[PDB]
């Protein structure tokens, strides 16, 4: 896996070029922007259980089939996997916010999901409404315009941070559609 | 490619962990520590040409044999193809101070080594010359500040060990 | 136990390596977040006693169902346990914020947990209930620092999570 | 494993005491000296293929039977596996320097090995030689008073981490007679 | 399925062996128990509705902190989703009647249950209240023979001691 | 696996359905015929060593080739692997009529043997000839009206248990052609 | 592992004799009395969990020090490591009545388990006591005499089978002492 | 040793499972089944001198050149073994119907027996001669009853199969 | 197929090794020997059908029992099987013969044969009774070499211990 | 795998027919010229570091795009694993010269080789050229014509074995092409 | 120790096989080779003392930088553990010789040889020089016979290999 | 594992010495009787089934009580485990044979047998008895004096290998003794 500065590096390789000054501005904002980054991951990890219950259930109260005979939640063995699986993702992606690169979330988890979920009969499309909802909320989370919690920071723009959270949702969508 | 990031987020992916605060604690060095290693890089990255000439020069300095018939320099493509190597190795260094971590020089340069220069008859004396010849060199204050030149010295010892 | 240096340590013996700059880097962010933990830890040691009886006081007035017969505190030695209970929690939340990680929690408070709760008929939504009434009673800077407040609700919060 | 810090907490869990500002006063000066301490690892890190080779060579040019027939370091695939020794050993003792604690070097390294060395017919006494040879290197360039080379630090006293490398080169002989 | 043909059938083939007399003797007692546990299986599948319905409305009674908001039970539907819960448990008991086995119950209504009702904080001891007001509830022999109720209750005490 | 039972509750299940009077009458018949399914499954068991020997011998005698060069059955080690594919087929097929369900025999025999023997050279159609021979010796024993053995039951009509194996054996020529 | 009835085969096979009509008037009785061992099997298995909680709750209550630092129940880890433990001698007991033999107890649980406890420090006084109120607890369930839990029976006498527990609850005490 | 309780046993074992309703289930089968193999066990107990005599008698009938310079019962020590071998199996026939299962002729003769009569060049269609004479000689109810015959006849198939 | 050949690369192969003198060596064995197993190869092909024939009648001269109702040899069909299946045999030995190894008869006469004789009731003293018969019947020198002759031997005793 | 006697039997077995006088002339022969395929393998095997030293640097120095940014050969890593496969192969071609037959090489070495190569980018293209530079130097060390270095041989033709040892190298290019 | 009889022995043992044709062949192999190789022993042990010198002493021409500080050779201690190192290869090239296969260099001279000589910086391109100053000088049939010259050639070029 | 030839070899590194012409005479006469050596281990090879069926009938037939209940040849599965390890022992004396030296047979047979038949209870008395019987069979076949078969050797004297192949079998009775 690659972090915001081995993507960097990996880059300049490819043309043989030394990482200098020029190249740095993002990397030197990327660690003066470090205290929000770490406060954005601990706002979702603190979070990270009702998330993935209400992101499921969510999934669940829009499309009551899923719990239906033949549906892919029912049984609790069926939805203990569907949980199991929406704290995986929300693993993986708040490694992406951590690291400020994608790839431990495409290597490590988006890698074969498609397949998987194809062989097991895993319907994509809902399991793409969950992800949208933990979106939702880690946007909300990582803002703190959560309706139902606060948590404490001194007041800044996160915006960015949001941003780049959302495109590693949006990712697990782009990869099992 | 080993960091402080990719060593704290592997070891919870191991454990099937989210994020917690030694995870974040261990990241904040990363913002502490960087100010000195990217000082050491772009220093590195501004002025390698003049760094690499010294560095080859001082291999085959110490080592005239090298350029004798059937030798590893035995002719002036074989010597350029030295100077590049050497080029490569400051250039995995400029990485692992951008990245703050051995994972470049780890993957990039360490990795395969022995089998490359114990089959093509490369001496690794001559490259630990170059490297030494570099970390022997480095003027503090003089080319950076002091802890610039602990980060930058610490891969040039690390390099040296993994040669040794 | 985990904590930034036994995560960086087990992580060079599992490769076979030295310490190298990653490791020490982490290590830095221990003597950098270092002051706000040992802050919250100290506030705690202090304050236990008084932080524990408004945490159980908590739990018994959010469910009173568990003072009837048959139920986790139908007599005053079952609700003196849940008491215990608690302080053990506050007792491995002041070790977790002295260790800079979740081991202390991980190891003597978190693990068989489940297994015990579910044998022996002791509800979980009680100690989530006597844990966040703490998360959300904290009241920066009366009770510490913005930072330590930081720490401290981050471990309750590991806790809740871990029983959730 | 633990480090200086959880130990402290081992010890408080004993009493099933919480950790306060009484107890907290070694931590504190850890975490005020951890710059001398991150200095230190990196002196032995930074020499420690020298020092390996140096210390099995010492303890061969003292005892030179070592390396007659019947020999423990006879044949290249014996001193190769006494040089790993010493790497391992070293390993293991820059670990406990850097947490403060010897019980990586203890649970990890030590546990068995006199055993071991016992069944495999390693003189315990000749590995004491190498492992002493090591702790003068160490505490050398830990203190800054080697003669062969000099490194770079800010002007201050190492005496106690020097004293406390050697405690846990110490430890090995202790574990192996 | 668990049933005593699976189980025989399954260990046969682990051996590599075409069945024998252990596994058609073991077979035989389902000709011989039969009776007792179709007898159980008929009447739950005759009256499933009202018998759900004094199991839920037992839950309820006991624990009315569940109708508080934020509570499990918080509103109507979540009310009426209990009570389908309940109705699926007792028809995995009627399952588990006609395979002669524990194989429904295990497969459709255990497995994952504890994650589930952790993670949606539905507590344990409800779901143990509806289940144990049935098994205290059957009246032999009001409802059905005495060997059909030892059926009918080996199965609901089977699932009070998977929750438990 | 299912046996005769778990495949009506598997049916039901997918209705979300109790199994009532209605339902059982099939399972109650299933109940009451159970010592004629246990005799059925003794007199194949009973002569099983005898039916794989007959049966890929007859396949054999009737195609030659197969013990020609370049034959499937061609070598001691080909043979016996053949021998062994016809008790694996047989135990399978003994264990569905004790069942009272296909399942095991689809899930644990059938299940990828088409492609086995296609990637093995292994001639389906040779194959389907001794699984013929076996259902003809297996009928000819629950109905007790083998030419060569007689075996000991109450009289009665097992036809619909000789219905069924027939039934198991045509599935495995249906899997494998 | 043996039942009652491979038992009576070794000690015969010991003798290099044939059960006769002389030997077989326990193993007959053993049938008449079979409904009677499988509701005694039944009354454990049905209340097997709160009788486990329920013995190491009252190991704990009468020794308050396993609760306490270096206490062997102290942390969640150990108590639930003990609570499977209760759970698992409980199942071990529960197979020696259903087969009317120890054998299975006696190979696959107690064979090692003192070895083991001395060697993790289990307290095996206390582990003798969680026992003895599992015994007490199946006597009373075996006999219906449980004052907080009635079942239901054909009128009789199971005192022979509640002694027959007794003694493989006695066989752990005599293994770990 | 193979019966129907040991079957159930240990796949409850391999689960990590109390006993439960099929189990009790498949032990049920032991008391239907038990009479008819019983009578089996107690009629082979009464009269194997006079069976073990017919069936040697019949191998020796049926292959005398078995009798033969260099063959298996070329001299009368050598025959005598035969009749005790023949004893033998009858007695683990009787051990079979006694356990209710295969356990007995499992361990105690098939395991190894292909070897031994390899090694030692003893044909094993002289064996299945002595037992299928015993198979087919059998008369009911002469003998047994019908179910005691189906019972002593399972496992005398069991034997030849195992030989063939 | 196991050959001196097959034997030393696998070796090597298995420890990822370049040949070697050991290897060249045993290859060598080759030369020297081969002219022996050729001359019992070539021998063996000229005259298969006369061998074969004294083997088979050899059989059924000691074992007329195999000509009765049931018996492997019943019919003329079965019988001329038989001394396909010699002939079979004496083709794998000359091969082994011209390979210099046992692989031939390993591969394509001895794996399975315990099985397919047992399965197919085939008694495997008749088979030992062809190929000693053909042993003891080899004359030296009428027939061949001495060193032809213990080549020729050393096959057919290596086919009879694998039948033995 | 077979070598060059048991490539006879193969073709033998296949016709049912015995190896007489007529087949064996080419294996008489093959026998009578075994010293020189001792020597031809000695030649090769006593030069083998070199010679993939040689070829593999030749690959290079004739497409020095290899050793690029994003070429196969750039890093020491690659170049190991490129120097490791050209030994694997002159392994596996030696092997095929001592046996007189290419199946240790068809069935170990280039049984799917071409879709490994495939899979992780390795030109095929570029590992013909290394293969033919080795043919080159295999040829002319049988027939001890190499320029830099002469051995010692009894003087005769070696024309068949530096003609089979380059069908050997041929086979590799035949089957990654 | 790799040789002919360890190779096929080590062979028939991971199969559970007795020796056959082909190991016997193999050995016979030895017989034929002995002479050579044996002849090759016997002169290097008569004169090993002067070819260790020479061997020595062409190193030390080739490399002069050796006897610089720092280097390998740099005072005459080294020097001597130099000559020391090149006879002890020339014993194990006589104990190759002896055994007739590497198994003595593999073992006591290869096996960890690189880990050695790049700890302690002793360059391999010195060992090649003295090893292949050896093989060159070799003049047949002055030092020895064509075929025993072969011999020693072949251990020396499998040292330069193993070395390169 | 060691051959006569690696014996040497070790003998002469503890000293470290050159094996010379003085050291030579042995080793030159082991190559002279080599023929000799090969028709010992045929004549051995060529008659293992029958020298270890005899052997152990041979131990039995003056120990009946081996086959008695409670002895340890009892049942076909003990009958079977002794056969084998009969076999086993045979097959490392002949390799001990065919390499001049006891190490393969001390190193991978004897090594932990003593241990081991102690822990099964295989008696070690009769053991020792089975493995005489081998020696004298194995004695006959190399000197061509046994009653039941001759084979086919160039006329000569095989004492010496006789009384080694004797020295070989009479360690396995001092290992288990």
């Amino acid at each position: 896996m690659l972090d915001a500065f081995s993507r960097v590096v990996v880059n300049s390789d490819a043309k043989a070029a030394y990482v200098g000054g020029s190249d740095l501005q993002a990397l030197k904002s990327f660690i003066a922007d470090g205290n929000k980054r770490l406060d954005a991951v601990n706002s979702i990890v603190s979070n990270a259980s009702c998330m993935v219950s209400d992101a499921v259930s969510g999934m669940i109260c829009e499309n009551p089939g899923l719990i239906s005979p033949g549906g892919n939640c029912y049984t609790n063995r069926r939805m203990a996997a569907c949980l199991r699986d929406g704290e995986i993702i929300l693993r993986y992606v708040s490694y992406a916010l951590l690291a400020g690169d994608a790839s431990v979330l495409e290597d490590r988890c988006l890698n074969g999901l498609k397949e998987t979920y194809i062989a097991l009969g895993v319907p994509t499309n809902s399991s793409i409404r969950a992800v949208s909802i933990m979106k939702a909320q880690a946007v909300a989370f990582i803002t703190n315009t959560a309706t139902e919690r606060k948590m404490s920071f001194a007041a800044g723009d996160c915006t960015s941070l949001a941003s780049e959270v959302a495109s590693y949702f949006d990712r697990v969508g782009a990869a099992i559609s | 490619m080993k960091s402080v990031i990719t060593t704290v987020v592997s070891a919870a992916d191991a454990a099937g962990r989210f994020p917690s605060n030694s995870d974040l604690e261990s990241i904040q060095g990363n913002i502490q520590r960087s100010a000195a290693r990217l000082e050491a890089a772009e220093k590195l990255a501004g002025n390698h040409e003049a760094v690499v000439k010294e560095a080859g020069d001082a291999c085959f300095a110490k080592y005239a044999y090298l350029k004798n018939p059937g030798e590893a320099g035995e002719n002036q493509e074989k010597i350029n193809k030295c100077y590049r190597d050497v080029d490569h190795y400051m250039r995995l260094v400029n990485y692992c101070l951008v990245v703050g971590g051995t994972g470049p020089l780890d993957e990039w340069g360490i990795a395969g080594a022995r089998e490359v220069y114990r089959t093509l008859n490369l001496p690794t004396s001559a490259y630990v010359a170059s490297i030494a010849y570099t970390r022997d060199r480095l003027c503090v204050p003089r080319d950076m500040s002091a802890q610039a030149g602990v980060e930058f010295s610490a891969y040039l010892d690390y390099l040296i060990n993994a040669l040794s």
